[PDB]
């Protein structure tokens, strides 16, 4: 017995991967943001939040 | 200045409209 209430369906399923591949073109999704364009390492500080 | 950086968010679904702390207390 599944069901949809208000809140969300938390409960849900798998994702998965494939490879990160950089220095080519490459179409895009990473964890929900899709996008298009070369993947290079950077240089940056990223908080850990 | 000091910000407040994230620490949770609970997914629940109560709804509140009231609170209390249980045992100095600023609260705004």
């Amino acid at each position: 017995s599944f069901e949809l209430l208000h809140a969300p369906a938390t409960v849900c399923g798998p994702k998965k991967s494939t490879n990160l591949v950089k220095n080519k073109c490459v179409n895009f999704n990473f964890n929900g943001l899709t996008g298009t364009g070369v993947l290079t390492k950077s240089n940056k500080k990223f908080l850990p939040f | 200045f000091s910000a407040l950086e994230p620490l949770v968010d609970l997914p629940i679904g109560i709804n509140i409209t009231r609170f209390q702390t249980l045992l100095d207390y600023y609260v705004g």
